[PDB]
RNA sequence: CAUAGGAUAGGCAUUCGUCGAAUUCUUCUCUGCGGGAUUCCUUGUAAUGCACAAGGUGAAAUUUUGGGCAACAGCAGGUCUGUGAUGCUCCUCAAUGUUCUGGGCGACACGCGCACUACAAUGUCAGUGAGAACAAGAAAAACGAGUCGAACCUACUUGAUCAAAAGAGUGGGGAAACCCCGGAAUCACAUAGACUCACUUGGGACCGAGGAUUGCAAUUAUUGGUCGCGCAACGAGGAAUGUCUCGUAGGCGCAGCUCAUCAAACUGUGCCGAUUACGUCCC
């Protein structure tokens, strides 16, 4: 009996569930709905110049922009460049020491642009990106689903 | 192999100081012939007194100093 | 009609974890907002749990503990949190409870690991010139 | 109030306290309702050169440091009353700076 | 992939005059032909409708004839212009993408172009020397 | 040498569903040299036997997964 | 924006470092001994410490007048902003910077090296100094250079407290045959007000007090 | 409610004893919720004998530059090791380890003290060299092998626990003792 | 925590001469006297002087100490 | 109660650009002077003494840790390539002065120091999570509007009905105030992800073709990025050899410094975090 209320606590939100379980179900929600606007570049391109080959998951633009949607819930006011530090890599240079590179803000611009067209992100009052009230409804309702194990 | 107890550490021996000269009491089963027998033997490794160790051939004694 | 609240701290290297222990209707211990069933490595969730486990689950019965940690990286934020919790129980029993109920559960912490309560004073030693680190020198070559 | 902030910066640790405590002991006599002198973090300045002017020897170094001491005091007096608090011949090497907050 | 082996599974398939180890995955055996590499073999498996999970020897003859025209003529399949090997091609001017035997052929035609005129980057290949800004005092050792 | 197959033959997949649930301590490297298949198949062949409940998953991580027989 | 407080402590140090070099070259035979400058609104003070205040001042202040406007034209001060003063050292025997410039002139006037250096140490140790040390290095005797040191009294050298108690200055003497360098170290005695010497005792002197 | 820790919330420390009565003080059987503890066991001379024996396996895995500092890995890598040891032996795996440490190192050895005289081995070094020679050898087994490290480590611990000669340590434990018997 | 320098030992005998009556077998009270009877700047030496003073108070309970000049 | 779904706390349920109001605080933060550690206490060594070992006490236990500073003599060590430090001596108007222009310092049969990258599955890849400390940052008696601008670093938007790298707007910051809740990398992950022991999806040397930035100038590629090449050795290294005793070695990155553009360097800083010894005079 793994799913039940613990004591008096009656609901869930983000940071009350697993981070991957939220992102995987949010990625699952986006393609099952179909209203997402996946760009044509996501077939050809690579997530950064620090990655050495293509993301090799056909749902990777769904898993990204669900991770990004979680990364607006935490840190409102985050821009494209603050997200590039979140998804950056340690790049393999050949015979030289490895240095950290921040990810291409291009795909992070498409990721926020898709989530605005859902209505889940608002462009912020003065800073970068803000979660709309529909997004708070979406992020928490989906996070209650993953504790009662309704992953779909 | 008989289990003997270190009752005395007689100082660091050898050239490089890695070997330790001890005085080991043999700790037999008290009805035995070789009970309460004490031997002066060389121990390799970190050894404090009251440290039990196993002995293959107990009839040898090391040359002291 | 009252507020029973206690703030404690823990430090390991640079991780300073401030645990705000207060009385609530339900036990709810969460480190930076993560509810301690969800601290991700099962190894480091077990070091934060033995702040609760060596003393008993009964003593954290209706206590809401909020551990806010900053500094010092992944493993040092577990020893900062598990010390902020274990100090947090005891400073909740320095007030609000008598000395007989404490100082048994203080010594249950001290018998298990000395670093549930005091601190680990070890910091990084500075790099010096002529050395790659605190101690390792440049390579001498002779020929 | 006008909320004038005086910035006491100095290179000497014994001269920055002998100004700030003297400047504060002036601003108690007019009952100004100050917000107390805070100690902003001291900034040390490292120049780590070689010791040798030539090239050889063991490659020895020497780090030089220079600490800047930094204090601010907020006081609600008008702008010619804070010039009464400010005007006194200080020690050499201590800079004071009058700033009006909002 | 929890599926049985087919009867026609070649351990070595031959595509673009190149032997290709059919025991490997389908892009990573398709990079064995020159000119392809990993970053382009995932685009040949994507434009041909080939599942990347399958092994290269299960590719049938109708699937291998579709691969060879994605590699010979990739601009008809909307693989973009920046993705190709030979993009502005001096003495031709047209964007190409060079196949197995053609990479080494026009490499020799480029080293001969820079040696007909006495350009310095062609003089370095005549003497066998390093061509870019390497020092080549302590590290050639050939 | 160590030439392993990269897909199942019909003969060796029948070895997968019969002999492997009788083993104790099934791992994808135990199956890789007993059945002469690559570990990428051996790990895939053992995930199939868990959902049919023929073997048990006794220890799981992202890399290392240890399986055992079910005793009933 | 204005420069940062980190950028202004730099330019205020390079101000004092350049002002110190100019006056060390000018006032060498005036017995120069240091500068303190005090900056405020309406005026920038510069106080010059010397041993010969009739010479660093001119006949009517002529010498300091020229020496004022050399600092004005260089550092781009305006009229009224820059005022200079001369104070004299009260002792002259506790200032290592003055004594080394005199020992520079005792050699350049072709006196004997050892007669000159003991004339310093006799004058320094009669002036209340706890100790003194004069080192003359160079071609003293002939073609090949020597080093001689001449010593009397205490001298603390290994502590970092010797910056508080020991006054030092080194100059060059340009002989006809080469270059001689002279050094003068003077251990400051007393002066709890900080006239010449620290207030606190030496770091190892305990001095148990007597009971009433 | 002090629920007396198992080890990974699975394996109890209740029944541990040592066959070697020479090595009881130096093999520590105190309980832990994980191998990792971050304590200073190296200040005093014999204090690392008070370190729990399951931690000392995790410290022996952190070798060769590809492993220096990866203790959370070695705790994970030992988590799957101890579960495999349960499947090979059908016993408490921690007793299998204490039986492996007790048999893993030679009781006698030979050094030059003055000729090449045979010298007894202290109980502290016999706990060190047993842990050392089992992490070694399991490391060299899995170096270009199909087998994972939690299998090769689990095989060295089992075969040394039985005293079989298939273990790497027991080949060297018997080579050193027969050389020491001939260098008497 | 090793041998006391003669700076510590000569000063500690002078505290026992001038202030024998104000001192007993405790460190933490003898330290507070020596801060008022010794004008030195270091707290490290004043800890060492109060350690060797306490030592030669236990020696004066037994018998005579050489060089003590108690008079 | 996941497609197959384990292990693991529990008077008033919980969560916060929500760019809320209030009204009480110093727990953490900053920091000028100051406490605290002394062999202090204890019971064997030693035998008066100076002290020593083990344990206590404690935040810290023996130079507390880590550095700085270091006498006296001397070396025919290095520096006349640091100085408007210098003596002697050479050159001194087609000058060995000083400036331009173009080369060179970097050239490669080779021999050596020092790093860097690896030889793989305790891994490579592609994801996803948690999450550091030291630090830097713009300008002149110039050119512009005695006051202010622009040079410097940066978030944020844009570019974007479509690759990076860019290119542009718009804010902010004189630096505890903006970057910044400094989203470093090791690591982590029950990721039900690909590879499966191969010179291989290890390794990334070599060089081919677009393109864009720094500069007055890129050829003897300045640097980044894209797709090729990868069939270049390399499978753990002969004789020899270097550094190290605890937050250490090793691994990991990040700043600063050189810097218009360029770190396999050095000076610093944090992160993960051991093996062994606590000995000896064998070399
Ligand atoms: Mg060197
Ligand atoms: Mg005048
Ligand atoms: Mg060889």
């Amino acid at each position: 009996n793994k799913i039940h209320r613990i004591g008096k606590r009656k609901g869930a939100s983000l940071k009350d569930v697993s981070a991957w379980r939220w992102i995987k179900t949010a990625a699952r929600h986006f393609k099952q709905e179909g209203k997402i606007f996946v760009p044509n570049c996501t077939e050809i391109m690579k997530s950064s110049h620090g990655r050495e080959r293509a993301p090799q998951n056909p749902d990777w633009y769904y898993i990204r922009c669900a991770a990004v949607l979680r990364a607006i819930y935490l840190r409102p006011g985050v821009g494209y460049g603050g997200l590039s530090k979140r998804f950056g890599n340690k790049k393999n240079y050949g015979s030289r020491p490895e240095h950290t590179v921040t990810s291409s803000t291009g795909p992070l611009h498409w990721a926020c642009k898709s989530l605005t067209k859902l209505g889940l992100v608002e462009p912020g009052a003065q800073s970068g990106q803000r979660l709309t009230r529909k997004g708070h409804k979406f992020a928490d309702s989906l996070a209650f689903q993953v504790q009662i194990r309704k992953f779909g | 192999a008989q289990v003997g107890l270190i009752i005395k550490v007689l100082g660091r021996t050898g050239s490089r100081g890695n070997v330790t000269q001890v005085r080991v009491r043999l700790m037999a089963e008290a009805g035995s012939p070789d009970y309460n027998r004490t031997i002066v033997r060389n121990v390799k490794g970190p050894c404090k007194e009251n440290d039990m160790l196993s002995l293959m051939e107990t009839e040898r004694e090391a040359r002291r100093l | 009609y009252a507020l029973k609240q206690v703030q404690t701290f823990g430090k390991k290297k640079t991780a300073i974890a401030v645990a705000t222990v207060t009385k609530a209707a339900q036990c709810n211990i969460k480190v930076n907002g993560v509810p301690l069933q969800q601290i991700l490595p099962d190894t480091l969730r077990a070091k934060i749990m033995e702040a609760i486990t060596v003393v008993g689950s009964k003593y954290y019965s209706r206590l809401r503990i909020d551990v806010a940690v900053h500094g010092g990286g992944q493993v040092s934020q577990a020893y900062a949190a598990r010390q902020a919790i274990a100090k947090g129980l005891i400073a909740f029993f320095q007030k609000y409870h008598n000395e007989v109920e404490k100082a048994a559960l203080k010594d249950k912490f001290l018998a298990y690991d000395k670093f549930l309560l005091i601190a680990d004073p070890r910091r990084c030693e500075p790099k010096k010139w002529g050395r790659h680190s605190a101690r390792t020198r440049f390579t001498k070559s002779y020929r | 109030g006008q909320t004038v902030r005086l910035t006491i910066t100095s290179r000497n640790a014994k001269a920055v306290e002998s100004v700030t405590s003297q400047l504060l002991m002036r601003a108690r006599d007019e009952k100004v309702t100050i917000h107390g002198p805070v100690r902003l973090p001291t900034r040390t300045l490292k120049i780590t050169t070689r010791k040798t002017p030539c090239g050889n020897g063991t490659n020895t170094w020497d780090t030089f440091e220079l600490k800047i001491y930094k204090r601010i005091i907020d006081l609600h007096a008008p702008t010619e009353q804070v010039k009464k608090i400010t005007s006194f011949t200080m020690e050499s090497g201590v800079d004071v700076s009058i700033t009006i907050l909002d | 992939s929890l599926t049985l082996i087919p009867d026609h599974f070649q351990h070595i398939v031959r595509l673009l005059n190149t032997n290709v180890e059919g025991k490997r995955k389908v892009p990573f055996a398709l990079r064995m032909v020159k000119g392809v590499g990993i970053r382009f073999a995932y685009l040949v498996c994507k434009k041909a409708g080939i599942d990347v999970e399958r092994r290269a020897g299960t590719l049938t003859a109708e699937e291998l004839e579709k691969i060879a025209e994605i590699i010979a003529d990739p601009a008809k399949f909307k693989i973009p212009d920046w993705f190709l090997n030979r993009q502005r091609d001096p003495k031709t001017g047209k964007t190409e993408h060079l196949s197995s035997s053609m990479v080494d052929t026009r490499l020799r035609e480029d080293l001969e172009r820079l040696k007909k005129i006495r350009a310095h980057r062609g003089v370095r290949h005549a003497y066998g020397l390093r061509v870019r800004g390497q020092h080549t005092c302590t590290t050639g050792r050939h | 040498a160590l030439q392993n197959a990269v897909m199942f033959d019909k003969e060796t997949y029948d070895k997968l569903r019969s002999e492997v649930p009788k083993y104790k301590l099934i791992t994808p490297s135990i199956i890789s040299d007993r059945l002469k298949i690559a570990v990428s198949i051996a790990a895939a062949g053992l995930k199939q036997l868990c959902r049919e409940k023929l073997i048990r998953l006794v220890s799981c991580s992202s890399k290392t997964r240890v399986y055992t027989r079910i005793v009933q | 924006g204005p420069l940062s407080k980190k950028r202004m402590i730099i330019r205020d140090g390079v101000f004092y470092a350049e002002l110190f070099e100019f006056l060390k070259r000018e006032l060498a035979e005036e017995g120069f001994s240091g500068v303190s400058y005090h900056v405020t609104t309406l005026r920038t003070e510069i106080v010059i410490k010397a041993t010969k205040t009739r010479e660093v001042l001119g006949v009517n202040g002529r010498r300091i007048r020229e020496l004022t406007a050399c600092i004005q034209q260089r550092f781009n001060y305006k009229e009224g902003k820059l005022q200079l003063y001369v104070e004299r050292v009260e002792v002259r025997g506790l200032s290592a910077m003055a004594q080394v410039e005199s020992l520079r002139f005792k050699l350049l006037s072709n006196l004997q090296v050892r007669r000159a250096a003991m004339g310093i140490i006799r004058y320094v140790m009669e002036s209340g100094a706890k100790g003194c040390e004069v080192t003359v290095g160079g071609k003293i005797k002939g073609q090949r250079a020597k080093s001689m040191t001449f010593r009397d009294g205490y001298m603390i050298k290994s502590g970092t407290a010797h910056k508080s108690f020991v006054d030092s200055a080194c100059r060059h003497c340009y002989m006809r045959a080469g270059c001689i360098g002279v050094k003068v170290k003077i251990m400051l005695p007393g002066d709890s007000t900080g006239r010449n010497g620290p207030s606190e005792p030496l770091p190892d002197v305990i001095t148990v007090i007597e009971p009433k | 409610s002090s629920k007396t820790p198992k080890l990974f919330n699975k394996w109890s420390f209740e029944g541990l004893e040592t066959s070697e009565l020479a090595l009881r003080d130096h093999i520590s059987t105190t309980a832990a919720y994980v191998p990792h503890t971050s304590g200073r066991w190296q200040k005093r001379r014999f204090h690392k004998a008070r370190m729990p024996i399951v931690e000392r396996l995790a410290n022996g895995l952190m070798f060769k530059g590809r492993g220096n500092g990866r203790k959370l890995q070695a705790a994970r890598l030992l988590k799957h090791t101890l579960e495999i040891i349960h499947l090979l032996t059908d016993e408490n795996p921690l007793q299998v380890v204490v039986d492996a440490v007790s048999k893993g190192a030679p009781r006698e050895d030979s050094t030059r003290v003055g000729r090449r005289q045979a010298v007894d081995v202290s109980p502290m070094r016999r706990v060190n060299e047993a842990i050392y020679q089992m992490c070694k050898g399991a490391r060299e087994a899995a170096f270009r092998n199909l087998k994972s490290m939690p299998e090769c480590l689990a095989d060295e611990i089992v075969n040394a626990s039985k005293g079989s000669s298939n273990s790497y340590a027991i080949k060297k434990k018997d080579e050193v003792e027969r050389v020491a018997k001939a260098n008497r | 925590g090793k041998i006391r320098t003669k700076t510590v030992k000569r000063a500690s005998r002078q505290v026992v001469e001038k202030y024998y009556s104000k001192l007993n077998f405790d460190f933490y009270q003898n330290k507070r006297v020596i801060m008022d009877v010794t004008i030195a700047e270091s707290k490290k030496l004043k800890n060492k002087i109060a350690g060797y003073t306490t030592h030669i108070m236990k020696r004066l309970a037994r018998g005579p100490v050489r060089g003590i000049s108690l008079k």
